[PDB]
């Protein structure tokens, strides 16, 4: 939808270049700045809509008030970002709790869904005043080719962007802390059953007490839940729960 | 429990994932491309601000895997505050700093490097580390320094653009000048220099080995190369002013004390110099002009 609009404006500017009007780079440069400004606010809205979707604060259309008889055909400026579920199979092999996918892979998967969202705007084609001139001897880099710079053109400064990064870091950090608790049940392996038996010794009273404690600790994992969601990130701890 | 906790304190642990690499450089210097390539990925989506990624490190001998955190900052200082999100007090010793030097635009190399080095200096100033901890870190770093026998890491990107410099700007072996300056800068900050070319796939494996060495403490054996013009590699502690003096012999018009800007010039790129804003004279001003014309007649 943006690229189609940027196609129409380019053809009109090409017609202005076609008829040899004066001062066309100045007028095009002013229009190019104006377009970048609009792409700035839409990109700022897109990040905040994406941040709301990431944190679970995105408002579903069910909560859009139906008393407002005016049609809201204008879609959200930030769009409707959809972070898909990213389950992590917690696992313990030979008494060694390890997580594959790790919380670090949650960092990868989360930052990766985000990197797609920024590319909705950052990968758009940049309007060129002299596009109509073909083979023009002008250097063109990626920032010249695309609005790869719109992320500095956000209206509230860099706050919208830094909130998106903070949101991703916050969710990944929460997942990492949660996974770290399971990754710590490797305590069966780290010092062996024999070490506990050295601790109990020949005292049958301590063995009776331990058997009661192990049964109490088993009761904590007799839950049917296999997946816990913290915003859009799911930990499939059911594999460890098995 | 107490039992489980005690077992845990005996875990054969993975190599540290927490380790961090921080990458600095001007926009377009090849930071993202370089790191993506090291990751083994074909396409890195270009981010503005603080870019992210991680290296998967595999030890074939132990059949073990670990992963290094990757964080590359945007060229603009408008995104500088993201550094607090890349490095923290606890993670600072685990962090390895990578600074990118653009050889396609050599004239902005040193200036951008001081820009990046300075920004790191104010960042650590904001961090508020205890002076005892700061002295301990400096002791560890200098201990690593003198104990080198045959951290900040300077990586030169798009060195193959030297071939363009020979043609487009009539550069020669003397313009030794830039690499001597860069080595002196490394000595000033005690960094390790390496030359790279993703286009030619030069020293990529050497770079990867050196990163794994410095972060995870792995072994390293490659020697220092300072003869090849676009493949110079200098690990930490190798460089010295006496060792740097070999390049000063090759000079024949310049001197080591000569300024960088004078000898190597920033070209005046022929941008479309926009014309003066021509505006129609207002009715009042044009008619005051006509009044002046009529009155004198």
């Amino acid at each position: 939808t943006f690229s189609e609009i940027l196609n129409r404006v380019q053809k009109a500017v090409d017609d202005l270049n076609l008829h040899s009007y004066s001062n066309l780079p100045i007028w095009v440069n002013k229009l190019d700045m104006e377009i970048e400004r609009i792409l700035g606010v839409r990109l700022q809205a897109g990040l905040r809509a994406w941040t709301q979707v990431l944190l679970g604060q995105a408002e579903d259309k069910a909560e859009v008030d139906m008393d407002t008889d005016a049609p809201q055909v204008s879609h959200k400026p930030g769009g409707e970002p959809k972070i898909k579920n990213v389950v992590h199979e917690l696992r313990i092999t030979n008494q060694v709790i390890y997580l594959n996918p790790p919380i670090e892979e949650c960092r990868y998967k989360l930052y990766q869904e985000m990197f797609a969202w920024k590319m909705v705007v950052l990968s758009l084609p940049r309007i060129q005043s002299q596009r109509y001139q073909v083979g023009v001897h002008y250097e063109l880099t990626e920032e010249e080719k695309f609005y790869r710079n719109a992320l500095t053109r956000m209206p509230d400064g860099p706050v919208a962007l830094e909130e998106s990064y903070s949101a991703v870091m916050g969710i990944v950090t929460e997942v990492e802390q949660y996974v770290k608790v399971w990754l710590q049940y490797q305590c069966l392996w780290d010092m062996q059953a024999e070490n506990i038996y050295n601790r109990l010794g020949e005292d049958l009273n301590k063995w009776q007490a331990l058997l009661v404690q192990i049964r109490k600790a088993r009761g904590t994992f007799d839950n049917a839940e296999t997946k816990k969601e913290f915003g859009p990130v799911v930990i499939d701890y059911g594999k460890v729960q098995s | 429990s107490s039992i489980l906790s005690e077992v845990s304190t005996r875990a054969r642990s993975k190599l540290p994932s927490g380790k961090n690499i921080l990458v600095f450089g001007e926009d377009g210097s090849g930071k993202t491309t370089l790191m993506t390539k090291l990751q083994g990925a074909e396409h890195g989506k270009k981010g503005r601000g603080l870019e992210y990624l991680y290296l998967s490190i595999h030890d074939e001998d132990r059949d073990d895997h670990t992963r290094c955190n990757v964080w590359i900052l945007d060229g603009d200082l408008y995104h500088k505050g993201l550094l607090k999100f890349a490095v923290s007090a606890e993670s600072l010793p685990e962090t390895l700093v990578i600074f990118v030097a653009d050889m396609s635009r050599p004239w902005t190399v040193m200036e951008s490097l001081q820009k990046w080095a300075s920004v790191l200096r104010e960042h650590i100033d904001k961090m508020k580390i205890p002076p005892e901890e700061m002295r301990e870190l400096e002791r560890k770093f200098m201990k690593d320094f003198q104990d080198y026998i045959e951290p900040v890491l300077v990586v030169c990107t798009k060195c193959d653009a030297v071939s363009v410099l020979e043609k487009e700007h009539d550069y020669r072996d003397e313009h030794d000048f830039i690499q001597s300056h860069l080595r002196r800068f490394c000595l000033q900050y005690g960094a390790a220099l390496i030359y790279t070319s993703v286009k030619e796939e030069k020293n990529l494996d050497l770079l990867y080995k050196y990163i794994v060495h410095k972060t995870y403490g792995f072994h390293f054996t490659t020697p220092a190369l300072v003869v090849e013009k676009e493949a110079v590699f200098i690990p930490a502690g190798w460089d010295n002013e006496k060792k740097i003096a070999i390049l000063h012999e090759n000079f024949t018009t310049v001197k080591p004390e000569d300024a960088y800007e004078d000898f190597i010039v920033k070209p005046p790129v022929r941008k479309l110099v926009h014309d003066k804003e021509l505006a129609a004279e207002d009715e009042q001003v044009f008619l005051m002009k006509q009044q002046s014309l009529l009155a004198k007649q």
